[PDB]
């Protein structure tokens, strides 16, 4: 198995769609040297996938709220970007190799890694306690995290802020 | 020859003109004139679209990506290393 | 193959994609020429296509009658003109470098795919309901407060 | 004849994305000085010289002004 | 604090250089191993920035070694001319590894984490 073919299926493992198949993506030959960087690479594609189940179920129920959408409706801003990063990666390998991508894919692998944990903390948040969830995830410090976050809080705080410029009601 | 019309593109005049400047850019030039790091297009183009990028103008580090491989398309130039190595420092 | 798929994404299904009255646009079976792992985005990406068929096979047959109906999908097509023109724009791009691969055919769609899931149900609520008359005035007004900014 | 008119598509592309290239960088050249600056990198030509004769033409330019 | 292996049947004259490049990958296998653990919350916001910051070098690290293996392919990358390229790298990871190794033996978070920056080319 030459290292080209990895090479073409690994840029299909980011997405969800399976040599490299389907918790972690185990590979089935090849060198040690090849497999273990495939393990690790493959599985930045089964993160992508928690994050797009979320984003896909509760797009489908129309009893998650409004602030429950503008933040489903804020993952999505926060994923074309790594639709467009997968389509320069894509455009060079008609040359790039696996060392090569380590480096490529070393920032997503930490985006991906924020937002994967953060539709896992609010899970049955619907309303406003949602936005005070996402919230709860500002106070890290870091200045590359409290930079991402503080930006869909900017997003999911946007209709708690329309109905008080306008607290349970009861019909 | 060809060092001299470069000094008339950037500065406009005639070569009778301009004498003191050619006769630093010689002094440059030469003595200089091997290449003195390996050359390899794959380091200068992780360069260019991390430059891109630094920038918020992530678009155009995609579209660079475009354009790097048509050079290869064509293959009319040799030493794409020093074409990009210049364009990035200007 | 490119341009045999914008065709199918534009309501003409062929061998390669078959048509199903109930279930819609879906690849038929392996083929050897492709790699059996695209068989997946493909399955994805006529998700898409399924909804401007049923879409403007519903336009076309105005189907219940009233003036609210008709205007209705007289703007119905109106909202899709983004659709077909962005579609128009794909061949445009494929004609000029031939190293571009099913991946960013499929990364261009982005706003139909997460646009038209969210309006297919305001149409299915209607073929469903028997609304008549400027009932609808509601039913879209309803569902116009949603959250999704494109929608 | 045919292959000799391809030649000038393939060079007039390459010139038009450099061009795109070094207007999302600032660099302050043009169309015409940056046909003579790909010149001379073809023929190998450090890149640290030729810019730094750059950075000086353009610095002499201005007491000349 | 890694052990590696080469060969029961090598040359002597490589074996003894081997040893001489490895300890930049051994004082690497324990610096990204401090950054995907002292990023967890529970370690206050210096433990943090200390492990973001000391990301970016690892990056820079990553380019190092593309940059080697297309040198590699046109042949121009001997064994003895690999011991020369990597000295930078062999000083940087050198110093990484000794603060991810004297921050986690007396635990430190917060304060106690930026006086250890200050006594510590």
């Amino acid at each position: 198995i030459t290292e080209a073919a990895l090479v073409r299926d690994i840029l299909y493992v980011f997405q969800g769609i399976d040599n490299i198949k389907m918790n972690c993506y185990k590979v089935e030959n090849l060198s040690r040297s090849l497999r273990d960087t495939a393990v690790r690479l493959s599985e930045l594609g089964w993160l992508h996938n928690k994050i797009r189940r979320y984003t896909d179920q509760r797009s489908l129920d129309r009893s998650f709220g409004l602030v429950g959408q503008s933040f489903c409706a804020a993952l999505h801003q926060e994923l074309r970007e790594y639709y467009r990063l997968l389509s320069v990666l894509h455009s060079q390998l008609q040359s790039l190799t696996l060392r090569r991508l380590l480096v490529w894919t070393y920032d997503p692998k930490i985006r991906l890694k924020t937002l994967a944990a953060l539709v896992d903390h609010c899970q049955g948040r619907k309303g406003g306690e949602l936005a005070s969830a996402v919230h709860a995830y500002t106070k890290t410090g870091d200045p590359y995290m409290r930079s991402l976050v503080q930006h869909i809080l900017s997003l999911v705080s946007h209709p708690v802020l329309s109905f008080l410029y306008r607290v349970a009601s009861d019909p | 020859v060809l060092l001299q019309n470069l000094c008339c593109r950037i500065l406009g005049r005639s070569e009778a003109d301009v004498a003191q400047q050619f006769q630093y850019a010689v002094r440059v030039i030469g003595s200089n004139f091997a290449p003195t790091v390996e050359r390899d297009e794959f380091l200068v183009a992780e360069k260019i679209k991390k430059e891109l990028i630094r920038q918020r103008r992530e678009a155009d580090a995609a579209l660079f990506s475009e354009l790097h491989r048509k050079l290869h398309s064509q293959g009319v130039l040799k030493n794409k290393w020093s074409i990009l190595y210049l364009l990035l420092s200007l | 193959m490119i341009h045999e798929l914008l065709l199918a994404l534009s309501g003409y299904p062929g061998s390669i994609f078959t048509w199903n009255k109930r279930s819609g646009l879906q690849v038929s079976q392996d083929f050897p020429f492709l790699h059996p792992s695209e068989t997946s985005v493909l399955n994805r990406l006529c998700r898409l296509g399924t909804d401007y068929i049923r879409f403007t096979e519903f336009i076309e047959q105005y189907t219940l009658h009233g003036i609210y109906l008709r205007a209705f999908c007289t703007g119905l097509d109106s909202v899709l003109q983004p659709y077909r023109q962005a579609l128009l724009d794909l061949e445009q791009e494929f004609l000029g470098d031939p190293h571009l691969s099913i991946s960013h055919v499929n990364y261009f769609l982005d706003q139909f795919q997460l646009l038209f899931p969210s309006v297919m149900v305001v149409v299915e609520q209607i073929k469903s309901q028997k609304i008549h008359g400027c009932q609808i005035l509601e039913t879209v007004y309803k569902h116009s407060c949603g959250g999704l900014p494109p929608v | 004849a045919a292959a000799a008119a391809a030649n000038l598509n393939a060079v007039r592309e390459t010139m038009d994305v450099l061009l795109e290239i070094s207007r999302i960088l600032n660099t302050g050249l043009d169309m015409e000085t940056l046909s003579i600056c790909v010149r001379l990198c073809e023929q190998g030509i450090n890149p640290e010289a030729l810019s730094s004769v750059i950075k000086e033409l353009r610095k002499a330019t201005e007491a000349l002004k | 604090s890694r052990t590696f292996l080469v060969d029961p049947n090598l040359d002597l004259s490589i074996r003894e250089l081997v040893h001489r490049i490895l300890p930049v990958a051994a004082s690497y296998s324990a610096v990204t191993r401090f950054i995907e653990e002292k990023s967890s919350f529970e370690y206050g916001q210096v433990n943090h920035a200390l492990a973001a910051a000391m990301r970016t070098l690892v990056k820079e690290h990553l380019i190092l070694v593309s940059q080697l293996e297309q040198l590699h392919r046109q042949g121009l990358l001997s064994l003895q001319k690999l011991w020369f390229y990597i000295q930078p790298a062999m000083r940087t990871m050198d110093i990484l590894a000794s603060l991810a190794t004297s921050v986690d033996k007396g635990e430190c978070l917060g304060g106690s984490t930026l006086s250890l920056l200050h006594d510590r080319q």
